[PDB]
RNA sequence: UGAUAUUGAAAUUCGGCUUUCUAACCCGCACCACUUAUCGUGGUGGGAGACAGUGUCAAGCGGGCAGUUUGA
RNA sequence: UGAGUAGCGAAAGACGGGUGAGAAUCCCGUCCACCGAUUGACUAAGGUUUCCAGAGGAAGGCUCGUCCGCUCUGGGUUAGUCGGGUCCUAAGCUGAGGCCGACAGGCGUAGGCGAUGGAUAACAGGUUGAUAUUCCUGUACCACCUAUAAUCGUAUCGAUGGGGGGACGCAGUAGGAUAGGCGAAGCGUGCGAUUGGAUUGCACGUCUAAGCAGUAGGCGAGUAAUCCGGUACUCGGGCUGAGCUGUGAUGGGGAGAAGAGAGUCGUUGAUUUCACACUGCCGAGAAAAGCCUCUAGAUAGAAUAGGUGCCCGUACCGCAAACCGACACAGGUAGUCAAGAUGAGAAUUCUAAGGUGAGCGAGCGAACUCUCGUUAAGGAACUCGGCAAAAUGACCCCGUAACUUCGGGAGAAGGGGUGCUCUUUAGGGUUAACGCCCAGAAGAGCCGCAGUGAAUAGGCCCAAGCGACUGUUUAUCAAAAACACAGGUCUCUGCUAAACCGUAAGGUGAUGUAUAGGGGCUGACGCCUGCCCGU
RNA sequence: CUACCCUUGGUCAGGUUGAAGUUCAGGCUGAAUGGAGGACCGAACCGACUUACGUUGAAAAGUGAGCGGAUGAACU
C-alpha cells in the first residue's frame, strides 16, 4: 500500500518555494496573504 | 581580519588526544576558508602551516521548558602545524 | 517481401520487407545527426491530435531534399534505409568531396551519375527545373515553391505525371489523381520513388505498430456519451443519429473539409 | 455566404458582370545585412494580387457548448 | 454504563552468576533455537541528532523495567586526489531584443539553467567510546606556481571556428582472462577417558593503487582564411586499443594458535565480473564538453627540488522501533554484495559469514471458532456448482489420437526404471601418465512396506458457447462474452493539408507530404457478404 | 497517489523448444551448423483468478494457501 506523499526535497522547493511563489503573479499574492496573517512560516 | 576569523580554542577528550598529536582543535567564524584559519593561525602564533582540517555543524536542540529550540550552527576546524607549539592552560 | 511462418501463433501472418536493396551499409553516415526528440503533443503540453505516442527511438536524417548545390557530378556511396521516410534513401558525394543524403528512386545502382540544375540529362537520377523534363516525364518530388525543397512527392513508393505545359506553370498528375499547374521554376526528380511494395507488408503482431509511434485507438461507439456522439446505449448500438459523427461533433462519413476561398484555388482544376 | 472599409489603374458586354497591369495588401521560400542565431527588422529577387486577410454589419449551418421548461 | 470485559500487533526459550529499594523483562555466562538471494553486508531517497559516554526512571514503552530510538549533563561528522560545485549537455524550465495580447499576461530567437547520462588525478594497512579512499604508517597521482634549462629568435599557445573523436539499439553463441569455490602430501594445535582408532582431529593456504615489462579486438605518396578534413588517379607485414599475468611496491603490512619472535604450494572446477567486442536481427538505435587536430590569430623561452590546491555532503536509521502508512503498525520502499552441502538453478531442505529469540506473562489442557494432521466401509451419494481438500509432480527411457492455418495439438493419453555394495569398463577435457574433475554402460549381490524413502517440481480426457491469439480494464463488491489488436472497408485531406489546442501569436500533425496523415465502422484466418434511393 | 506522455538510467536465476539463413546425400525431402519468437515450463519482479481468515481489524482494501505474466503492448 503506497500511500500519497512520497517526499522529495528538489519536488518540495519546487512548486511551493519562495522562488517559484515569487515567480508567478498569484504566488506573490499568496505570500502576501500568508504575511498578512502573519504567519510564523511562509513558503517552504 | 584574522583575529576574527578564529573564534574560541575548544576543550574535549578528543581536542586533548589532538593536543598530543600536534593538533589543535579551533572553533571558527562561518564562511572562513581553510586557509583563511591557517594564516590566521600564524598572524594570531608566529607557528606556521601543515595541515588545517575543517568540518561544519548543524545547529543542535535543546529544549528550556515550554521553549524548545535550536542553538548556533558551528564551524569548528582543527589545525595541526609543520613547526611550533600553542598552548595556555 | 519476406514470408514469416507461423511458428508462433502471435503474428503467424507477417511479412518483413526483404530488405536486400539495403544493401551497402547498414549504420546511417554521420552527416546527419541532430535530432528528434519525440511528442505527440503540441507546445503547451496538451494531447493535440494523436493516436500518437511511444515506438523507438529515431535519429534525424538531413536529407538535402533541395538540390540547391546544383552543378558538380556526384556518385553513390551507398544505398541504407531511412526510419523517419518509408523509403531507404542512397547517400551522395560531391566531387567537391562534399557528401549528402537524396531520396533514392527504384533502380539506382551502386554506382550513378546525374546531378542538379541547369542541364538537361533526362533519365533517372537527381531533379532537374522546371519547364524542361519532356511532358510525360516519370517525374517526382516536385516544387511548390521556386528552391523549396520540393514539398510534393515523396513517401516510399510514389510517381507523378509531366503532362502539359500552360505557361507560367507547368501542369502535373499527382499520384493522387489530381491534376493541377506547379510553378514552372519546381526541382522535379525523374523515377519513381522508393520501395515498389513498401505498402505489402503486413504488420502481423500487435504492438510492432507500438514500435512506431502507433497508440490504439478506441471506436467512438463504445466509451461514454460525454465522450463521443457515438458513445452511451445498452449493448452494441447503431450510430443512431444519421451520418456518423468523429469526436467533438461534425459529420465524417463524407464531407469535404477543403478551405473556402482558398489561395490555391485557381492553379488547379 | 453577402454588402462594406482597407482599396488602386486600365480595357468588354448593361453603378453591376469578366479579364490585364502594380504603387496597396500577403508569403509557414530564395538570397544579403543586423547576428558567432530556422524569432524578428529591413534589403533586394521572384510569388500573388485589389480578391485573399482583417474590422463593421447581415443571412444561414450549428446539443460542439450553455441556461432552462417538460401541469394537476 | 458497558467491565475488571475485548485487546496487549505473526516468532523458542531455560537456568546460573551479577546489579538493585525492587527483576519472567537489565548486564554477563553456558546451552537451546530462528533467518541465512537473508532477519546478513553496503549505499540511494527520505528522516534530521535518533549516533557516543556517563548518569536517571514521573511521563513515553500496550506488562515490568535497574533497561531504551525516553530524560538530564557532557561529546561526537576532519578529503586537491570519493558524490556535488569552480566542467558538459538531454526532456524540460527560463527566455535580452522580438511576435502576440481588455489588463493581468501568453508565446519565443540568441543565450542561460538543468542529471537520472558524458568527462573527472590514490591505494593498502592501522586506529577510537562515538569518524575515516577524510585522521596517520607507508607508497603514489593530478593541476598550478616559483627556482635551475640540453633545444628555438619579423620553437611555443593555439581558437568560443570548420575536423576527428566522444557516440551508443535488441538478441545469441563460443572463447581469453579474472574473482570466489573444492581436495591434498609445507604450515601452525591437539592426541582424546563412552566400545574403537592414531598418514587422526580442527583450523589457514594473503597482500592495493599507481609504475616497469607483454598479451582475444579493430582497421601512403599529391593536387583542388588552413599543412587537417572530405573527394580520385599510379605504385606490394603495423597504426589504434586491451582484460590479465611476471616484476618492482615489500627486508613492509598481514596473519594462526599460547608457553612466559610464524606459512604463502599444488591440482581442480569457474562466473550473471572483464567487451556492443564478435555474430546475427530490424523496429534503424541522445546531445554537448573534456581529448586530439588543422589553421585564424597570439606571445621574448617552452626530467631535478621546495611550495600552493577552495566551497558543500560526511554522525546514525535506511525491507526499518529512526523512511511513507495518526502507532516501537503482519503493508509500501531504487540499487550493490551474495559462501557451503544438494541441484539445471538466485528453486528445495539444512548450515557459513553474520544476525535474532520479536516489549506481557504463569497455568489448565472444557464447549465453540480458527490453523494443522489422521480416519473403517463407501467414493460426489455433498452442493447452485467437486467450492474446499485430496490425487498429479524431479530425472533417464519407451510410447503418444481426432484435428490442423502443417508450426501445432504434446508433458496428449499413458508404459517401465530410480536405493546401497562389489566387480570387470568405457567415453568426454585438463596435464610429461600419474590424479583431478563429470558420467555413463554391463554383471552379480544386499536391505526395507516403501529407494526422486525428506523438502521442493504438471491431474488428465471428452464435448459445447463466446472471443482468433500475447496483452488492457472498473485502485477499494464485476478480468469477462467487455476495450485493444494485426487484417478489412468507407471517408476527408495537394501541404501556411485535413484534423487538433490556443484561434493571438505559437504549436501538434511532421522536420511527414496520398505506399502519407485525420476520422467512422468491423475486428486473425477461411468461404462469402445479397433486396430497397425519407434523412 | 494515480492516467497517459517526454528525456535519462536499471532489472529479468535456471531449464526448453529449434524459424529463417548456411552446409553434405535430394528433381521443394532426410542430417549438421545455426539461434528466431507480444514461443514453452519456472524463481526474482510484476499481477490480482479462487478460497479461507480477517470485518470497534496487524491493515481506511490486508494475510495464508493455491493462481496469471514473466525478452516483453515487460517490469521501474
Ligand atoms: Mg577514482
Ligand atoms: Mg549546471
Ligand atoms: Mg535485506
Ligand atoms: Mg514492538
Ligand atoms: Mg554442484
Ligand atoms: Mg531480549
Ligand atoms: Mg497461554
Ligand atoms: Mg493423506
Ligand atoms: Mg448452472
Ligand atoms: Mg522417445
Ligand atoms: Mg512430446
Ligand atoms: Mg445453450
Ligand atoms: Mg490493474
Ligand atoms: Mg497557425
Ligand atoms: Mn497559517
Ligand atoms: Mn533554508
Ligand atoms: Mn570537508
Ligand atoms: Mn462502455
Ligand atoms: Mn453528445
Ligand atoms: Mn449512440
Ligand atoms: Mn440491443
Ligand atoms: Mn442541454
Ligand atoms: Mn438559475
Ligand atoms: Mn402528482
Ligand atoms: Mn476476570
Ligand atoms: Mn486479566
Ligand atoms: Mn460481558
Ligand atoms: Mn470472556
Ligand atoms: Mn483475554
Ligand atoms: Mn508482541
Ligand atoms: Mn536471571
Ligand atoms: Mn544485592
Ligand atoms: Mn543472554
Ligand atoms: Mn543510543
Ligand atoms: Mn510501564
Ligand atoms: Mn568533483
Ligand atoms: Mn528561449
Ligand atoms: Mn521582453
Ligand atoms: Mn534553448
Ligand atoms: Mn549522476
Ligand atoms: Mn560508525
Ligand atoms: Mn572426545
Ligand atoms: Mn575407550
Ligand atoms: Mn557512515
Ligand atoms: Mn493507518
Ligand atoms: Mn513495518
Ligand atoms: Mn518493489
Ligand atoms: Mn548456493
Ligand atoms: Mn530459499
Ligand atoms: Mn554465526
Ligand atoms: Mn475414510
Ligand atoms: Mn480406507
Ligand atoms: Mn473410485
Ligand atoms: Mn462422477
Ligand atoms: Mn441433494
Ligand atoms: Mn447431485
Ligand atoms: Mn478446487
Ligand atoms: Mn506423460
Ligand atoms: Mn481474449
Ligand atoms: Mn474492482
Ligand atoms: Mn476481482
Ligand atoms: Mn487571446
Ligand atoms: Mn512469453
Ligand atoms: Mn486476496
Ligand atoms: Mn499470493
Ligand atoms: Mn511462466
Amino acid at each position: 500500500v503506497k500511500r500519497t506523499y512520497q517526499p522529495n526535497k528538489r519536488k518540495h522547493s519546487k512548486v511551493h518555494g519562495f522562488r517559484k511563489r515569487m515567480s508567478t503573479k498569484n504566488g506573490r499574492k499568496v505570500l502576501a496573504r500568508r504575511r498578512r496573517k502573519g504567519r510564523k512560516v511562509l513558503s517552504a | 581580519e584574522a583575529r576574527d576569523i578564529l573564534k574560541r580554542p575548544v576543550i574535549t577528550e578528543k581536542s586533548s588526544e589532538a593536543m598530543a598529536e600536534d593538533k589543535y582543535t579551533f572553533d571558527v567564524d562561518t564562511r572562513v576558508n581553510k586557509t583563511q584559519v591557517k594564516m590566521a593561525v600564524e598572524e594570531i602564533f608566529n607557528v606556521k602551516v601543515a595541515s588545517v582540517n575543517i568540518m561544519n555543524y548543524k545547529p543542535k536542540k535543546k529544549r528550556m521548558g515550554r521553549y524548545q529550540g535550536y542553538t548556533n550552527k558551528r564551524r569548528k576546524a582543527i589545525v595541526t602545524l609543520k613547526e611550533g607549539s600553542i598552548d595556555l592552560f | 517481401i519476406k514470408k514469416y511462418k507461423p511458428i508462433t501463433n502471435g503474428r503467424r501472418n507477417m511479412t518483413s520487407l526483404d530488405f536486400a536493396e539495403i544493401t551497402k551499409t547498414t549504420p546511417e553516415k554521420s552527416l546527419l545527426k541532430p535530432l528528434p526528440k519525440k511528442a505527440g503533443r503540441n507546445n503547451q503540453g496538451k494531447l493535440t491530435v494523436r493516436h500518437h505516442g511511444g515506438g523507438h527511438k529515431r535519429q534525424y536524417r538531413v536529407i538535402d531534399f533541395k538540390r540547391n548545390k546544383d552543378g558538380i557530378n556526384a556518385k553513390v556511396d551507398s544505398i541504407q534505409y531511412d526510419p523517419n521516410r518509408s523509403a531507404n534513401i542512397a547517400l551522395v558525394v560531391y566531387a567537391d568531396g562534399e557528401k549528402r543524403y537524396i531520396i533514392a528512386p527504384k533502380g539506382l545502382e551502386v554506382g550513378q551519375i546525374v546531378e542538379s540544375g541547369a542541364e538537361a540529362d533526362i533519365k533517372v537520377g537527381n531533379a532537374l527545373p522546371l519547364q524542361n523534363i519532356p511532358v510525360g516525364t516519370v517525374v517526382h518530388n516536385i516544387e511548390l515553391k521556386p528552391g523549396k525543397g520540393g514539398q510534393i512527392a515523396r513517401s516510399a513508393g510514389a510517381s507523378a505525371q509531366v503532362l502539359g505545359k500552360e505557361g507560367k506553370y507547368v501542369l502535373i498528375r499527382l499520384r493522387s489523381g489530381e491534376v493541377r499547374m506547379i510553378l514552372s521554376t519546381c526541382r522535379a526528380t525523374i523515377g519513381q520513388v522508393g520501395n515498389l511494395q513498401h505498402e505489402l507488408v503486413n504488420v502481423g503482431k500487435a504492438g510492432r505498430s507500438r514500435w512506431k509511434g502507433i497508440r490504439p485507438t478506441v471506436r467512438g461507439s463504445v466509451m461514454n456519451p460525454n465522450d463521443h456522439p457515438h458513445g452511451g446505449g445498452e449493448g452494441r448500438a447503431p450510430i443512431g443519429r444519421p451520418s456518423p459523427m468523429s469526436p467533438w461533433g461534425k459529420p465524417t462519413l463524407g464531407k469535404k473539409t477543403r478551405r473556402g476561398k482558398k489561395s490555391s484555388d485557381k492553379l488547379i482544376v
